[PDB]
RNA sequence: UAGACGGUGAGAGCCCGGUACGCGAAAACCCGGCACCUGCCUAGUAUCAAUUCCCGAGUAGCAGCGGGCCCGUGGAAUCCGCUGUGAAUCCGCCGGGACCACCCGGUAAGCCUAAAUACUCCUCGAUGACCGAUAGCGGAUUAGUACCGUGAGGGAAUGGUGAAAAGUACCCCGGGAGGGGAGUGAAAGAGUACCUGAAACCGUGUGCCUACAAUCCGUCAGAGCCUCCUUUUCCUCUCCGGAGGAGGGUGGUGAUGGCGUGCCUUUUGAAGAAUGAGCCUGCGAGUCAGGGACAUGUCGCAAGGUUAACCCGUGUGGGGUAGCCGCAGCGAAAGCGAGUCUGAAUAGGGCGACCCACACGCGCAUACGCGCGUGUGAAUAGUGGCGUGUUCUGGACCCGAA
RNA sequence: AUGCCGUGGUGUAAAGCGUGGCAGUGAGACGGCGGGGGAUAAGCUCCGUACGUCGAAAGGGAAACAGCCCAGAUCGCCGGC
RNA sequence: CGCGGCACAUCCACCUUGUGGUGGGUGUGGGUAGGGGAGCGUCCCUCAUUCAGCGAAGCCACCGGGUGACCGGUGGUGGA
């Protein structure tokens, strides 16, 4: 039988807490600070480099904007159309979600990394150039 | 109390595909007459942020 | 949970003021001065349990040097004579023979005298 | 694996089979210690307060001149080194509700019921009391013919108010719904006593 | 159907108030139904013409100066204020981030509106890995009282006899206060100064040392005296009782020799003639909140992991796919995609992908695996809990100004 | 003369280099040697030095002694060199 | 240097063969700021077990114990 005086945590998952400022036998009077300066009573900010013009005002801005209308696409390679579907059949946008290779409520796009032998028949948005030649080379077809 | 990222260093540092931090190079905005073309060309592109200043740039983007 | 600090704290106070009996002044009645004395009283024993190896030796040398000169040889020439004849008796026991039995320390002199080189000032 | 249903003042009428993916999971010690701890933390009411130096009443002025007297400068009469000042890093009201995943909770309950069923402790009874009015002298005797141990968890249905009233005031008997089995309560008990209407509700909630 | 909690001369379901579970309201107020009462409707509807009328005025638009929105006057739209100018009623007017044109959406300048939500001076009923008298409200005690201030305001300290007062009848010393003997009680080692009664500090009795000595007060050597428990060999009163000395040992003291510059902070360096402490007792300083940020330990599931609000539960239990992070990168971006950007370039770079130790296979090569194979099944791996170190925002380790 | 850069031997456990966590430190002091400013004064100042000690190092020696000489304390010992 | 006690690091043989113990080699252990590793004592809760008006806590003395914080036994006081 397992009772509550037989349960114990895994060896190493509960290590003791470092209580600091409690004697010369441990981290003593200064509690790991030592100094007599800003570090001994306050915090120094990260953005501050002692006065000179910092690392984020010497280097210039990264060039250019971000597109407000960049319609992205999700990605499934043609090498995982093979392994997930080893006997062919229709490959819609819906069945790729349930097999776990693409996200819900997004747009799919089949790329061409890998080898394809099974006669798949995939429907998607906006196929690659190298995916219409690894699918039609196995009797498949690529619709919209 | 949700942690803010630094609003200026996110315009001067971006990330590549393997966790590197890249940036641009200076001395290329103005006064470009007396700079020959073997100097304006060295300052083109993007370099990896140096190995001694990668802790203060991680803790500004994050 | 709030803890009154008192049952824990009175434990390093009783065992200083038991090891501080016999002292005179504030150094046996108060905790803050008996702790300052125990820091000095235990260092003066670590300093002196190592010094007293060299302080009983310093007395055995003087007791041999006294009883050597009742048999007209110096301590400079008794230890040479005992190392030459191969008598590895340490100086604690070589002193306690000289006190407690004078007719046995004499026979350790007449061995160290006879086993000494003939010209002690000659280069060898 | 095969637990026979008993009857109040009677005999064995049937048998109810305990499925293996619900009563023969291996007993993982280092997981049930985290589900038990994350449950007593949710029982902490977390109502404890003290006052800082900014909420202890008064203390607004500076009491005397900083240079001139020979006393130490003090700044406020309610700073935390005064007798009667605020408490520094005192307790505030806190919540302790840990956020354990669902699979770590379900697979620690199923490891708790399995460890009782492996040693022959899961019992099944058809009802505690054979009437509709409650009674304790019968249900104490009926749980004494099952077990002779100090801790019993009696899982009966929610709408069985005739027998739920019959085991409220027994010393060392806990009462919970079939959909309220948790890890801290099985592990306190020695002997889990289901109902044949209650065990079929727990098995058919997990296929 | 009562083992909640408290009281009773100590840990009580069966002694008591009660709890579980039932019963109860003259009158008052709250709510609900039916009546009375009060109001409303009982003339329009459908097709059709498209001429005319109307559809909220010093309002909208535009302009000047401001306010506020992610938006600090900027290319500045929607929205509001003041000052000028000041239309139109469906072919009307306004918005869709200057602006025009086309399209889609909508009818400003009149009004009213439950629910979801914020709060607790107060009322009753529950609860605490909250406090137990320097804590907890300032306030368990004349408590916003005494006291301080002209005033606004500031603002304390003080709880415990015993189960029951049974609170020491009576006698003695004393003016009394206080004691002693008696007594009450289990206890006066509980006497209205009162449970337990520590420490500083203050007496008294006693063993040892101390009036020729220069002492961070100790420590190592070390004699002598006193005290208490014991083997030996004796006195043998011996069942005695351990009578006395010698030897050994615990405890106290320490004549006397050697070494020895208190603690703390700050410093190049302190015994210090640098700073702090009269002594004791209590109190007084890296703590919390967040699915935060980075690492690391550990448990779960694993190409997936996980839920938030919320819902149903007498709880810690069960549901909940919105979402977040992983799943493919390059680019300023259109984009293209195991590749992409620069470029006139299948030139070179930048970032990113890409497995062998084989056999077989191999235009086979002296040899050596490059190109390519079914497995011989090279090892990738993330996400979510709880711990620890550091950190970000908040008072953020604590005290301190003018 | 030394010192430094590279390579081939021999020797050496607690050397190095790369990448993360966490730091402290950035007021030094005197002594030996080499030089500047000063008056070849200074317990003066500012430098160099795979130079030392102190700092952060007790013990023995220089009468006493942060910095000089000898030597680096794990604890015991009424033991030797 | 000689004889005993303790600790760390590596090496050599052995067993679940690092979740580690056993056995002998050799080296090593002054330390401020500081980093890492492992523990003692007080108080609260839960599970199990045990002692308590035949005297708990707390407080005082004495005889002992552990490498350190500190711990135990007996007596006295006292009253949950
Ligand atoms: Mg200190
Ligand atoms: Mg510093
Ligand atoms: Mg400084
Ligand atoms: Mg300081
Ligand atoms: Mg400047
Ligand atoms: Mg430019
Ligand atoms: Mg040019
Ligand atoms: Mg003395
Ligand atoms: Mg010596
Ligand atoms: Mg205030
Ligand atoms: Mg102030
Ligand atoms: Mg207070
Ligand atoms: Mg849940
Ligand atoms: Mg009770
Ligand atoms: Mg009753
Ligand atoms: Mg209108
Ligand atoms: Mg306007
Ligand atoms: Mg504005
Ligand atoms: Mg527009
Ligand atoms: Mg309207
Ligand atoms: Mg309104
Ligand atoms: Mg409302
Ligand atoms: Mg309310
Ligand atoms: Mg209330
Ligand atoms: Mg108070
Ligand atoms: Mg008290
Ligand atoms: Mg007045
Ligand atoms: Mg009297
Ligand atoms: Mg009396
Ligand atoms: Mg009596
Ligand atoms: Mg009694
Ligand atoms: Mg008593
Ligand atoms: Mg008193
Ligand atoms: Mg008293
Ligand atoms: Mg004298
Ligand atoms: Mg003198
Ligand atoms: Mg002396
Ligand atoms: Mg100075
Ligand atoms: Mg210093
Ligand atoms: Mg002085
Ligand atoms: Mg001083
Ligand atoms: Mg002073
Ligand atoms: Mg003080
Ligand atoms: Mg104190
Ligand atoms: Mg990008
Ligand atoms: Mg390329
Ligand atoms: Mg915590
Ligand atoms: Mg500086
Ligand atoms: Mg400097
Ligand atoms: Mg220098
Ligand atoms: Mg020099
Ligand atoms: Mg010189
Ligand atoms: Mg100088
Ligand atoms: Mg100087
Ligand atoms: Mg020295
Ligand atoms: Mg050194
Ligand atoms: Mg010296
Ligand atoms: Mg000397
Ligand atoms: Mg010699
Ligand atoms: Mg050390
Ligand atoms: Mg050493
Ligand atoms: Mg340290
Ligand atoms: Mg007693
Ligand atoms: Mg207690
Ligand atoms: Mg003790
Ligand atoms: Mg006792
Ligand atoms: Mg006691």
């Amino acid at each position: 039988t397992l009772k509550l005086h037989d349960l114990r945590p895994a060896r190493g998952s509960k290590i003791a807490r470092t209580r600091v400022g409690r004697g010369d036998g441990s981290k003593g009077k200064t509690a790991g600070r030592g100094t007599k300066g800003t570090r001994a009573r306050k915090q120094v900010p990260v953005t501050f480099e002692g006065g000179q013009m910092p690392i984020h005002m010497r280097l210039p801005k990264l060039k250019g904007f971000r597109n407000r209308f960049r319609t992205e696409y999700e990605i499934v390679n043609v090498g995982d159309i093979n392994r997930l579907f080893p006997q062919g059949g229709a490959v819609g946008v819906d069945d790729l979600v349930a097999k776990g290779a693409v996200r819900k409520n997004a747009l799919v796009k089949v790329l061409g990394d890998g080898k394809l032998t099974a006669k798949v028949d995939v429907s998607a948005h906006k196929f690659s150039g190298s995916a219409r030649a690894k699918i039609t080379a196995a009797g498949g077809s690529a619709t919209e | 109390p949700k942690a803010k990222t630094h609003s200026g260093a996110s315009k001067r540092f971006r990330r590549t595909g393997t966790g590197k931090i890249v940036r641009q190079k200076a001395n290329r905005r103005h006064l470009l007459e007396h700079k020959p073309s073997t100097r304006t060309r060295r300052l083109d592109g993007r370099t990896v942020v140096a190995a001694n200043d990668t802790k203060r740039v991680t803790s500004l983007l994050n | 949970a709030r803890v009154k600090r008192a049952v824990n704290a009175h434990k390093k106070r009783r065992s200083i003021l038991k090891a501080s009996r016999g002292y005179r002044g504030q150094r046996s009645r108060l905790y803050r001065k008996a702790k300052e004395q125990q820091l000095h009283s235990l260092n003066y024993a670590y300093r002196d349990r190592r010094a007293r190896k060299g302080e009983f030796r310093k007395l055995w040398i003087a007791r041999i040097n006294a009883a050597a000169r009742l048999n007209d040889i110096t301590y400079n020439r008794l230890i040479q004579g005992l190392k030459a004849a191969g008598v590895e008796v340490d100086r604690k026991n070589l002193a306690d023979i000289a006190i407690s039995d004078p007719a046995a320390f004499t026979a350790l002199v007449d061995v160290a005298r006879a086993a000494l080189p003939e010209d002690v000032n000659a280069p060898s | 694996l095969k637990i026979d249903v008993k009857t109040p003042a009677g005999k064995v009428d049937g048998a109810i089979e305990l499925p293996a993916e619900l009563f023969d999971v291996p007993a993982n010690i280092a997981l049930m210690h985290q589900v038990v701890t994350a449950q007593r933390a949710a029982a902490r009411q977390g109502t404890h307060s003290t006052k800082t130096r900014g909420e202890v009443s008064g203390g607004g002025r500076k009491p005397y001149r900083q240079k001139g007297t020979g006393r130490a400068r003090q700044g406020s009469t309610r700073a935390p080194q005064f007798t009667g000042g605020g408490v520094v890093h005192g307790p505030k009201p806190r919540d302790y509700s840990q956020r354990t995943p669902k699979k770590m909770i379900a697979a620690a309950l199923r490891g708790a019921l399995s460890d009782r069923a492996r040693n022959g402790r899961i019992h099944a009874i058809t009802e505690l009391v054979e009437g509709q009015n409650p009674s304790t002298k019968s249900a104490r005797a009926f749980l004494a013919s099952l077990t002779e141990r100090k801790q019993v968890l009696v899982v009966i249905g929610r709408s069985d108010e005739a027998g739920a009233k019959s085991v409220r005031n027994l010393p060392g008997v806990h009462i919970l719904a079939p959909d309220q089995l948790n890890t801290y309560d099985v592990l306190r008990a020695d002997d889990v006593v289901f109902s044949v209407e209650a065990l079929n509700a727990y098995i058919a909630a997990n296929t």
